């Protein structure tokens, strides 16, 4: 499957007035590890992350491709772009593609830049979207994060919470699957900061 | 104001007749057709001693039997010969054997009339040619000299003078002509009334000669074999 | 898309386009070149000066690639246009046969452009002059000049642009195996030559140079007024 | 004058000053004469040297085994239309392996010739042609002009003093119909001598000769071929 | 084939004289008034109507663009309804990417964009006609003008078309900040009134309305409602 | 000056490049033709400007398709180019709908493309005017002209070219709709010899078709021994 | 058609591209435009012709346009042309920075820009865009710049320089009074109110008439402000204090 | 100002330097060229248009001279001004609106039709290669909620509904005598609507008319179908005017 070729997973989750993206760091190519600090989550804003898990030429492609138009809308327009608006710009670049995809299926948490209220969804590959109020996950993986996921996700969790579960849920999800982990990284999204951490994890 | 396909009330496009025009500010070039091959002769024209007189080419080699000499605006002479140079290895390639000189004047001769402002390409000829050819060669018709100028009429010549002092150049040419002439004797009379109608005093750096014969492929003179020339004159 | 016929023949058999492109051109600030022994040089006029200019990014002489540069006269827009044509062409050449251009290659290439702009519908002329310089690969230096109309020629020495006619008698009488001899003297017949026209000596001559494979050097205002002193004096004796 | 320059306007006599103009290129060519009998059609034609040194000008072009041209006019014009009617002869005989009839390439020369008349930037083709040929309607002898009309003729001439021809062809045409090839060909010899200045005359450098008919393909007579023909003008 | 060239170019004093020519187009034309409540915006026009004759609900200078925008003009009508189906397209392009109403200033750049065009494109004249573009987005009323050159400005209030210059000092000395809606329409009509002659009814003027609700035409038996005042 | 192009009008709303090309059809010899009970009969004055030519050239009646006839006046080039365009259209018609192309439409669209060359600078109007004919046993006789400007109108009679009023005023004479093909070719006949003009220029050929009952609705040239007849006829008829 | 062909892109007799100049008109007469180079920044200061009372100020700027995240431009000339332009300097900087993921180069980007507009000189009959511009900006190999374009598709780098209504004569003040090297974005600032209220001479200078945008470097990161109305007015009545000390 | 004029703009459509078009004021006298007035009427149940119908050649086939024309089985049209450019805009006509047809499966309404004919007619307008057409289209049908409809468009692309109007020649004679008849009439509609229409032309030119002098075009509430009126059906309106 041309999903599997590179692995790799993402998730986003939802908290109080706060959200949390999560993304593997391995580069490979099949069997082979290749590199263990491969970049999958792209700011697209100051308060608005996307992350994007399939074929890594892709994921390449498609945030850069993204980021132009992202950078002339905001020229343009007044303004910093809202999630809502970054999903359908996103839906509208894959779909574009409807006969010969990007394969890649991207995940999208933010804060809105007026409010602050927080955003999550998820895309297909050519590009379906999907908000929810809870969590989201794309990857090689899928179902183990899914797994993690229903179980540990509660509602209203305050940014120390938030953090401790979406990486338990990467954590534990990405050490059942061959192709996807060689590390984690966490990014925290609040009104005043954005948080960055890599974990402690298995390297095999 | 009119479009440059506009005829005349005298039956002649304005364009070609004024292409034809710019000829006669051309530099004088001679050639000579005989029994054992054909010359070509041309004034330079150098406007400056700081000028490199190897560097001025009114003489060129369209193959190994063919050469031709220019008159006019020579900025213009240059897709001309790239058409007669590549079509003569198109023949080549295709039936295996030289071009007649008659038919590589023939195919330089279909384009000049091809410009217009609306029937063609994005990038298609504007305007009429602005230059004149003498194609002189050697095939299996013998030795050919044939003249071209920008109406795309062409037409075989025992002997032809175009450029600035055509008139004058081809009455001394009716002068000296005979079928029997040799190769050597048209060389000779081809220098002599350079020497006559040039407003520089010739020498073997500010004019450029050529010959094709039978034995022999396409030869530009070298200064010292102009030299040679020279002396009798 | 715009199919007028711009360049057409006037009676008498002139293209008026191409000598209105060419008045152009003898507005344009004064250009030189010479061709040395083992080096080429080109040098060109001011052009107004102003203080407050960034001279580096109005310098009118330009590498073409490793071993070919050039200067021009005349409209800069236009010029800028040409260069970088001449730049695509010069790494097309290198990549489909592995020999960089030949001097005359690429002077070649250039001058065909130009001409047809002469003879293409919806475009007129390119406004410029210009004079290339460099070496071939057998070590040969060279010393070409184009013009609007297309044609091209090679040159021991020329100047282009406002007041070429009393440059290029001045080179004419000056140009001998004596003053290039040596590089110094080559360098010096350059800046003599324009000198000449050059409204407020000296100042304002930008001058370059081009040494067999060693590639471009440009000179700078603490490098160029050694030469102008050092030339100076000597017409005083 | 406003009314001259362009083929796209009609003047307000309800003419077309362009394709007037072409028409005088040929005019000026040298004169041409066509002619035929039950079983023949011939082309005469004089060629001008622009010097004594020159070749003097080819006038008459093979088209196809049974079709053949003399032109008058713009020389790089006749050969653009010259190559048309050679392509349209080779079509047919490609689809259908059968000679096109003459009329037909007449036709197609007249569709052709008119689009540029009524397109604005375009010009009149600027030459005439005689047209001989042979098909299974007999011998025949067509002229197409500038305007891109044409005729269908017993005999014509067409250029420079070719009223003259015109003249004598009309004198004599009667006779045309029930001669042999030699009496023919000495017919339009003839007519094409009173288009000259009464010091010039006809000789084997001048004069050039197509014929085509029953029993032959289109052939071309020049130089030392044509003299045969103007032996017996007594 | 098509005219290649440029038909607006500019004179030896700088001018493009094609688009003053078209303004000079725009200054002929029927009276428009745009005006910026606190709370809302209203465009009202005059319908030149000639004869009784003319059914005058049967077309219509105030017009819908998207639920929230609307226009009018002062000019040459036919060239306004290109621009009225050129700007409802450019506002449904927009949505179709991101699901979201074209915010009144985006939708105004693109329309002044496609002005611009006309007066540097081949074989084309500039449109006869400016255009006034009422808007609410982000919970606030926005006005805007767009000229023949395809150059646009801001307003709180202005006047086009026949006695524009006059229209305009009277609503300087007129307008306020805090002004509601309600009182808007009201002077908005009178700045008509200004410049009418004939007697005004309710099927002789036309008005148009935009707040948080959306952009609607008025009825003519709502304008009757406010003509009765006047 | 505001007569250079079609894409111009005059300030008294005229397109006077339509008008010049209509003068070249009055320039031309007159055709005309006449329908009548069971068919459409068609003459011209073919003047004659060469001895030269054969008898028989420049054909001024064509066929466009096997039911229908065209007469042409004015510049012949371009009425040879129409009736190219005729003949397209009926041959487009019969491989799309599957049957002869209805006389009034073939006119109706042929018309349509003559009006297209009297709207733009790019083209010029054609300069000739033209009568089609037909007849079939469910449409009857039918006669249509067209003229530059694109205007198609069916006829009873009508003529075009330089005699176009002196010979309708004679074909006003006849009782058309009671007469029969053989009876009007007669007629025409004799028509062309009243409106030509001996004195001016000299020698003319009659050039006569038609298409009825008798034919069988083909459109097909009048044989020799009628024309000649008819010919005879009208000569005498002269007196 | 011929007849109707203003021929926008022909020479004239002695060798002038007469639409290209009469652009050049056009530009002369709009708003004043300067930009002025320091060692720590670059500004932009433009006349406002965006003054009428009833107007009602929506954008952050009237006549300064951000290209990118490193550089931003004024413009003189037709409005309406000036937004064709800065158009497309964003996509051109949008399609550098896909291309190589690193921001144009600010000579690269103007380059770009002006082979557009040479074009349209030279070949397709339609007239030019009538337009000059000034662009300010960083880069990583030249550090702070700044830049002036014309219709002809020419440009220039400029230590301080005008454009727009009495550019002559701020250039020749300019030439008086910047110190090659040792101006601060303080003192550029006295400067450019001091020029623009020579310029301005109909009639006394206000800050609801000028704009003013600052272009500096703090964090590695590039800043880019249009200066509020007060700091406008703070520095306009330093610059008539520093007018009452002229004479003692 | 007042008929000032640079340039070219009396030969193409640019503007002059009032902000006027001369080619478009061209066209509308190009309409009276053609020597005809067209007038039209709607009522609360029917919508009528009457034209002149000038026969001067005993040798034209009349049947054949018209300008009455079905766009749709619903939707009649009567053309004034210049005939072949007449006929182009009506197949046009016909084009557009058996496409609206395909593309939306309902029929065009006549405001819809007529604003379509306007929108093509401005673009000649404003690009300079090709002139307007020298005609005026008067559009009768009935729309489903609004009643018998009459709208017409013109060379300058403006376009209207109408309670009655007029074409060509006598246009503004014919405005003058709808409008007094209008002003009379309680809630401002005709009621008579094809003796109006036919006593309108019959007065503007003061002729009292044959019934082969005009042609009559309806279409109504109950038959909605366009139907051209016979000979003896105009002649028993025209007896039953002659008879108060
Ligand atoms: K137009
Ligand atoms: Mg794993
Ligand atoms: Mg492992």
């Amino acid at each position: 499957s041309i999903m599997s070729y590179n692995g790799g997973a993402v998730m986003a989750m939802k908290g109080k007035n706060c959200v949390a993206i999560a993304a593997d760091r391995r580069f490979g190519i099949q069997a082979q590890m290749v590199t263990t600090d491969f970049q999958k989550i792209f700011p697209m804003g100051d308060r608005l992350y996307i992350g994007l898990a399939g074929l890594a030429t892709d994921v390449q492609t498609v945030a850069q491709r993204l980021k132009f138009r992202l950078n002339l809308y905001e020229l343009k327009e007044g303004r910093q772009i809202k999630p809502y608006t970054l999903m359908s710009m996103v839906a509208n670049l894959l779909y574009e593609k409807r006969f010969g995809p990007y394969y890649t299926e991207p995940v999208i948490a933010g804060l809105d830049p007026k409010t602050f209220k927080p955003f999550i969804c998820s895309l297909d590959l050519i590009g379906c979207p999907m908000v929810t109020d809870d969590f989201v996950v794309s990857g090689t993986c899928a179902e183990q994060m899914y797994g993690m996921c229903e179980s540990l996700w509660e509602p209203n969790m305050d940014p120390d919470h938030l953090f401790e579960t979406i990486s338990q849920a990467m954590l534990n999800a990405v050490d059942r699957d061959a192709v996807s982990g060689m590390g984690v990284i966490v990014h925290i999204i609040e009104k005043d900061k954005i948080t960055t951490r890599t974990l402690k994890a298995r390297m095999d | 104001d009119r479009g440059v396909n506009t005829f005349s009330p005298e039956g002649r496009l304005f364009q070609v007749e004024y292409a034809i025009e710019a000829i006669k500010l051309g530099s004088t070039a001679i050639g000579i057709q005989t029994s054992e091959g054909v010359c070509l002769a041309v004034e330079k024209r150098i406007t400056s001693p700081l000028m490199e007189p190897s560097s001025i080419e009114k003489i060129v080699e369209i193959d190994a039997h063919i050469g031709c000499a220019m008159s006019g605006l020579i900025a213009d002479a240059k897709t001309l010969i790239d058409k007669a140079r590549v079509e003569t290895q198109n023949h080549w390639f295709t039936y295996n054997e030289t071009m007649t000189v008659e038919s590589v004047t023939q195919a330089v001769s279909n384009l000049a009339l091809q410009f217009g402002e609306e029937d063609a390409d994005p990038g298609a000829m504007s305007r009429p040619f602005g230059v004149a050819l003498l194609f002189g060669g050697v095939d299996e018709k013998g030795p050919q000299l044939f003249h071209m100028d920008p109406s795309g009429t062409f037409v075989q010549c025992d002997a032809r003078a175009i450029g600035s002092a055509s008139e004058g150049a081809q009455s001394s040419l009716q002068e000296v002509y005979h079928k029997s002439m040799t190769l050597k004797e048209a060389i000779k009379s081809s220098l002599i009334i350079l020497k006559q109608v040039m407003e520089e005093k010739l020498n073997a750096t500010n004019i450029e000669l050529a010959t094709v014969q039978p034995g022999q492929n396409f030869h530009m003179f070298t200064k010292e074999e102009l030299e040679e020339v020279i002396k009798d004159i | 898309s715009y199919d007028r016929a711009i360049t057409v023949f006037s009676p008498d058999g002139h293209l008026f386009q191409v000598e209105y492109a060419q008045e152009a051109v003898k507005k344009g600030s004064t250009a030189v070149g010479v061709r040395g022994r083992d080096i080429v040089v080109l040098g060109v006029e001011k052009k107004s000066v102003a203080k407050l200019q960034d001279e580096r990014t109005v310098r009118k002489i330009c590498a073409l690639d490793d071993n070919v540069c050039m200067a021009f006269a005349g409209l800069t827009a236009d010029a800028r246009i040409v260069i970088n044509r001449a730049r695509v062409e010069c790494q097309s050449h290198r990549l489909t046969v592995e020999d960089p251009v030949t001097v005359e290659y690429i002077t070649r290439y250039i001058a065909s452009l130009k001409q047809r702009y002469t003879q293409s519908n919806g475009r007129r002329p390119f406004g410029i002059s210009a004079l290339i310089v460099g070496f071939d690969f057998d070590g040969t230096p060279r010393l070409y000049q184009t013009d609007p109309s297309g044609t091209y020629h090679a040159w021991k020495a020329n100047a282009i642009g406002r007041g070429a006619k009393s440059v290029r008698e001045f080179l004419e009488k000056n140009y001998t195996d004596e003053a290039i001899e040596t590089d110094d003297l080559t360098i010096k017949l350059v800046i003599k030559a324009l000198l000449e026209v050059v409204q407020s000596g000296g100042k304002n001559i930008e001058l370059a140079v081009m040494r067999r494979d060693q590639s471009l050097k440009i000179l700078n205002p603490e490098e160029i007024e050694k030469y102008v002193a050092e030339i100076e004096k000597e017409k005083e004796e | 004058n406003q009314y001259d320059n362009d083929v796209t306007v009609w003047s307000p006599q309800g003419r077309i000053h362009q394709i007037e103009y072409a028409m005088e290129a040929v005019k000026q060519g040298s004169a041409t004469v066509g002619l035929k009998s039950k079983t023949h059609a011939v082309l005469v034609a004089l060629k001008r040297a622009q010097s004594e040194l020159a070749a003097h000008q080819k006038k008459i072009l093979h088209v196809d085994n049974h079709i053949g041209i003399s032109i008058a006019g713009l020389t790089a014009d006749a050969r653009l239309l010259c190559n048309f009617m050679r392509q349209e002869c080779l079509d047919s005989r490609f689809v259908f392996d059968r000679p096109l009839p003459v009329s037909r390439l007449v036709s197609l020369i007249g569709s052709k010739t008119q689009i540029p008349t009524q397109r604005y930037g375009r010009r009149p083709y600027g030459v005439g042609l005689l047209i001989a040929g042979y098909d299974d309607m007999g011998p025949h002898i067509f002229q197409t002009c500038p305007s891109a009309n044409y005729f269908d003729c017993r005999a014509m001439s067409i250029g420079a003093r070719s009223q003259s021809a015109r003249t004598y062809l009309e004198r004599h045409m009667s006779e045309f119909m029930e001669c042999n090839l030699n009496e023919l060909v000495k017919h339009g010899l003839r007519a094409l001598r009173e288009t000259l200045p009464a010091e010039q005359d006809l000789t084997t450098k001048n004069v050039s000769i197509g014929i085509v008919g029953k029993d032959l393909e289109f052939t071309i007579y020049d130089d030392d071929d044509v003299s045969p023909f103007l032996e017996g003008l007594e | 084939r098509g005219y290649s060239f440029s038909l607006t170019t500019f004179s030896p004093s700088g001018k493009l004289v094609q688009i003053e020519y078209a303004l000079a187009a725009v200054a002929g034309g029927a009276p428009s008034v745009g005006i910026k409540a606190a709370n809302g915006v209203v465009l009202a026009t005059e319908k030149k109507q000639k004869s009784i004759l003319y059914d005058e609900r049967s077309v219509h200078k105030v017009e819908p663009i998207t639920k929230h925008i609307g226009l009018v003009y002062s000019g040459m009508g036919p060239d306004y309804r290109v621009l009225v189906h050129r700007a409802r397209k450019l506002a449904q392009q927009y949505y179709l990417v991101y699901q979201e109403p074209i915010p009144t200033a985006q939708l105004v750049q693109r329309v002044a964009s496609v002005m611009q065009e006309y007066t540097q494109s081949g074989g084309v004249r500039p449109f006869g006609v400016s255009l006034l573009i009422c808007g609410w987005n982000e919970g606030r009323p926005y006005l805007f003008q767009s000229d023949p050159s395809g150059a646009y400005f801001a307003w709180k209030a202005t006047a086009m078309g026949k006695n524009y210059v006059n229209g305009k000092t009277f609503l300087e000395k007129r307008y306020n900040e805090d002004l509601e809606l309600e009182d808007a329409i009201h002077t908005a009509i009178l700045t008509l009134k200004e410049s009418f002659e004939g007697q005004m009814t309710e099927d002789n003027i036309e008005v148009g309305i935009c707040n948080e609700a959306g952009f609607r035409r008025l009825t003519p038996t709502e304008v009757k409602d406010y003509l009765a005042a006047i | 000056g505001y007569d250079l192009s079609a894409s111009t009008f005059s300030p008294d709303g005229r397109v006077f490049q339509v008008e010049y090309a209509m003068k070249a059809v009055e320039n031309s010899s007159t055709a005309i033709g006449i329908r009548c009970k069971d068919g459409v009969v068609f003459g011209v004055e073919k003047l004659v400007l060469s001895k030269l030519y054969e008898e028989g050239s420049n054909k001024r009646l064509f066929n466009v398709d096997r039911h229908v006839g065209m007469a042409v006046a004015g510049l012949l080039a371009d009425a040879r180019s129409l009736a190219d365009i005729a003949r397209e259209e009926a041959s487009n018609f019969r491989s799309n709908f599957g049957y002869n192309i209805p006389l009034k439409h073939l006119a109706d669209r042929v018309a349509m493309y003559v009006h297209a060359y009297t709207l733009y600078s790019a083209v010029r109007p054609f300069g000739c005017s033209f009568m089609l004919g037909s007849y079939s046993v469910n449409d009857g006789a039918q006669l249509y002209m067209i003229d530059p400007s694109g205007v198609s109108y069916g006829y009873w009679g009508c003529a075009i070219g330089k005699a176009r009023q002196a010979a309708k005023t004679e074909i006003e004479k006849l009782q058309m709709k009671e007469m029969t093909c053989r009876d009007i070719v007669k007629e025409v006949a004799k028509i062309i010899y009243i409106v030509h003009d001996e004195v001016k220029d000299k020698a003319f050929e009659l050039e006569l078709s038609w298409v009825g009952e008798l034919t069988n609705g083909r459109h097909e040239i009048v044989p020799k021994d009628i024309r000649e007849e008819a010919e005879k006829y009208a000569k005498e008829s002269l007196k | 058609s011929r007849r109707y062909d203003s021929r926008t892109t022909i020479f004239s007799p002695e060798g002038r591209l007469y639409q290209v100049e009469y652009a050049m008109e056009a530009i002369g007469h709009a708003g004043t435009c300067l930009g002025i180079l320091a060692n720590d920044g670059v500004l932009l200061a433009a006349e406002r012709r965006n003054i009428h009372k009833l107007l009602d100020e929506v954008f952050f700027s009237e006549k300064i346009y951000k290209l990118n995240e490193d550089m931003a431009c004024s413009v003189a000339g037709i409005t309406s042309d000036a937004n064709v332009l800065t158009n497309e300097l964003r996509l051109i900087a949008q399609r550098y920075l896909l291309q190589y993921q690193e921001p144009i180069p600010c000579e690269q980007l103007v380059t770009a820009l002006c082979d557009i507009k040479q074009a349209y000189t030279q070949f397709g009959g339609k007239r030019p865009f009538g337009v000059s511009l000034l662009y300010i900006g960083w880069d990583k190999h030249y550090g702070f710049q700044l830049y002036q374009s014309d219709p002809s598709g020419n440009y220039g780098g400029w230590k301080a320089t005008c454009i727009g209504n009495n550019s002559a004569a701020a250039v020749s003040m300019l030439k008086q009074d910047y110190k090659e090297g040792e101006m601060t974005l303080k003192s550029a600032l006295a400067l450019a109110i001091k020029v623009l209220n020579k310029t301005m001479d109909v009639s006394k200078l206000s800050a609801e008439k000028v704009e003013i945008a600052t272009l500096t470097r703090e964090n590695g990161k590039t800043v880019i402000r249009v200066l509020k109305q007060k700091e406008v007015e703070q520095l306009i009545k330093k610059h008539e204090e520093e007018e009452a000390k002229a004479e003692r | 100002s007042r008929g000032s004029s640079a340039g070219f703009d009396r030969h193409i459509t640019i503007f002059s330097p009032e902000g006027r078009l001369y080619q478009v004021e061209y066209a509308f006298k190009a309409i009276n060229q053609g020597g005809l007035t067209s007038v039209a009427v709607r009522g609360k149940d029917c919508a009528v248009i009457v034209t002149q119908k000038k026969v001067p050649d005993k040798l034209l086939d009349s049947s054949t001279v018209t300008h009455l024309f079905k766009i749709t089985e619903n939707i009649g049209c009567v053309m004034t001004g210049m005939t072949a450019d007449s006929r182009s805009q009506v197949q046009r006509a016909r084009y557009e609106a058996a496409n609206w047809k395909y593309k939306y499966g309902y029929e065009i309404p006549v405001d819809m039709l007529c604003k379509r004919i306007a929108d093509i007619s401005q673009v000649y307008t404003q690009n300079a290669e090709m002139r307007p057409l020298g005609c005026c289209m008067i559009l009768i049908g009935i729309d489903e909620e609004q009643g018998p409809q009459v709208y017409k468009c013109d060379p300058a692309g403006y376009y209207c509904g109408f309670k009655a109007t007029a074409a060509g020649v006598k246009q503004t004679e014919s405005t003058s005598f709808l409008e007094k008849k209008v002003k009379k009439k309680f809630d401002w509609t005709f009621e008579q609507t094809v003796e109006t229409a036919i006593t309108c032309l019959s007065t503007v030119l003061s002729i009292d008319f044959k019934p082969s002098e005009i042609e009559v075009g309806v279409v109504t509430v109950e038959n909605p179908k366009f139907r051209i009126l016979t000979e003896a059906e105009i002649d028993a309106h025209l007896v039953a005017l002659a008879e108060r």
